[PDB]
């Protein structure tokens, strides 16, 4: 039942989110190098940029974006990076990658400074993900509405986001239906986790603060996403 | 912040 | 319906110094909140200390949203149970000035410009309360059979009462994602208000707030 | 623990 409007919509979404790619010369590393909280911090940062300048280039080529307030792009990027990231980890972990990948990266994350306070939730919330069995499409169109959120701060042009936004949430209800027509309330339940996104927010600067009081640095492209 | 604008304009 | 739709408007309709006149609020709509929840199909059903738990994650946000829907009346501030109204420029003496301006644009304004009714702030608030993330659930899964099952009855109404408003149903959900960033920044200052030992903090309220 | 929601919770309806 998509209509040709939301199939050409779709098109566009999925060719720029198949772009997506981790460099083999980052995740060799989940295997190659030594264990420490030191390394690994610097395994992640190294994920964190990649992910943030793939994340970039998602954001510039969906649907609208390149028409918005200079500034308001800014704000959009700024006020998404950390939900869309944490969307992408949920992904990731619930995919098939490389022998060994998800268990040695689990194991790093778990042991690079983050308390057990964040790691929990954190694993929760990928597991909560798994269980929605989500496809490649629901995924690129819930990290294209994370993207553009009108609530975040400092956008002035809300109402302008709010109608980019839209047809997306159109698109995303349409797909869920078609998927599992026997959940009929998926939709309602992919919404119900960008609520829960927002709680990750908080416990990044959270992270972010840790991170920098036990002297880990971070590149220049995350202290200007992130605020330091 | 200097970085997120250019890769906004490439 | 396994969640009637008229049995959360009952619920809603059964139970119809700035900072601390807002903390005196609170206090006394928390009992009255209870007593909402209670009337909520289904939830008096669940174990106990789920109910607990269920309650003492969502309380902040289930207060917000029922003082926010009652300000769609007043302009530029917040009507309180208590029957004062808090207005801006209190609010900012009081250094709590961006958290009342959130309030009012991400959820008063909004509420007002697409007329939230009580039948869908009702079930958005069920939606706060079956809220299966919740640390500690004996069963998250009937948490969220029953979330499921006011998605579903919200959904039905939104396409019988605006059936011309086909994204309303999303538009409605969209508040819960502000709602909650809302509520940990109101927690965030409580806790920081007790982290200096700052206003008078009544009986359930710090109860709430302890650990 | 929770000794007014506790008891709340146990009220009426
Ligand atoms: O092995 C593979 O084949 C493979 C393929 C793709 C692939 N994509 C990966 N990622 C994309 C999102 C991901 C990992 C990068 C994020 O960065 C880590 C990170 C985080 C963070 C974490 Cl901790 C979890 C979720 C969200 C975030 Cl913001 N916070 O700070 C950092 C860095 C120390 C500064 C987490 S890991 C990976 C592995
Ligand atoms: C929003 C408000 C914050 C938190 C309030 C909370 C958590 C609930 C209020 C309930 C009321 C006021 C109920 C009613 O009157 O119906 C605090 C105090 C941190 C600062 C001032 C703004």
């Amino acid at each position: 039942e998509l209509t040709p409007d939301q199939q050409t919509l779709l098109h566009f979404i999925m060719d720029s989110y198949n772009k997506q790619r981790m460099p083999q010369e980052i995740t060799n590393k989940i295997l190659k190098e030594e264990f420490s909280a030191e390394e690994n911090f610097l395994i992640l940062t190294e994920m964190a940029t990649n992910h943030v300048q793939v994340l970039v280039e998602f954001t510039k080529k969906l649907p609208g974006f390149q028409t918005l307030d200079h500034e308001d792009q800014i704000a959009l990027l700024k006020g998404s990076a950390v939900e869309a990231m944490f969307l992408r980890s949920a992904e990731i972990f619930n995919k098939k990658l490389p022998s060994g990948h998800s268990d040695l990266l689990e194991e790093r994350i778990r042991n690079s400074g983050i308390s057990d306070e964040y790691i929990t939730p954190m694993f929760s919330f990928y597991k909560s993900i798994g269980e929605l069995k989500m496809t490649q499409e629901e995924y690129a169109l819930l990290t294209a509405i994370v993207i553009l959120s009108p609530d975040r701060q400092y956008i002035k042009d809300r109402e302008a986001v709010e109608k980019l936004q839209e047809p997306l949430l159109d698109v995303l209800q349409k797909l869920c239906k078609i998927h599992q027509p026997e959940n009929p309330q998926h939709f309602a339940e992919l919404l119900g986790r960008l609520t829960e996104l927002r709680t990750f927010n908080h416990h990044h600067a959270e992270m972010l603060m840790s991170w920098r009081v036990n002297d880990h640095k971070f590149t220049p492209l995350l202290e200007e996403i992130w605020d330091v | 912040h200097k970085i997120l604008h250019r890769l906004l304009q490439e | 319906e396994d969640m009637p739709v008229e049995r959360i408007l009952e619920a809603e309709l059964a139970v119809e110094d700035p900072v601390t006149n807002i903390c005196q609020a609170a206090d006394k709509q928390l009992f009255t909140l209870v007593e909402w929840a209670k009337r909520i199909p289904h939830f008096s059903e669940l174990p106990l200390d789920d109910q607990v738990i269920l309650l003492r994650a969502g309380w902040n946000e289930l207060l917000i949203a029922s003082f926010s829907h009652r300000s769609i009346a007043v302009k530029d501030g917040i009507l309180l149970a208590t029957g004062l109204h808090v207005h801006r420029n209190s609010a900012h003496s009081a250094g709590v000035g961006a958290i009342f301006d959130r309030v009012l644009t991400e959820l008063v304004s909004k509420m007002r410009d697409m007329q939230m009714d009580k039948t869908e702030l009702g079930c958005l608030r069920a939606i706060v309360l079956f809220n299966p993330d919740s640390k500690g659930l004996s069963n998250p899964a009937e948490v969220e059979a029953l979330r499921e099952k006011v998605y579903a009855s919200l959904e039905a109404y939104c396409k019988h009462k605006y059936p011309e408003q086909p994204g309303r149903f999303a538009k409605l959900l969209l508040r819960l994602p502000a709602l909650r960033s809302i509520g940990l920044k109101c927690l965030e200052h409580l806790f920081f208000f007790k982290l200096i030992g700052d206003t008078p903090i009544d009986t359930f309220l710090m109860e709430m707030l302890e650990a």
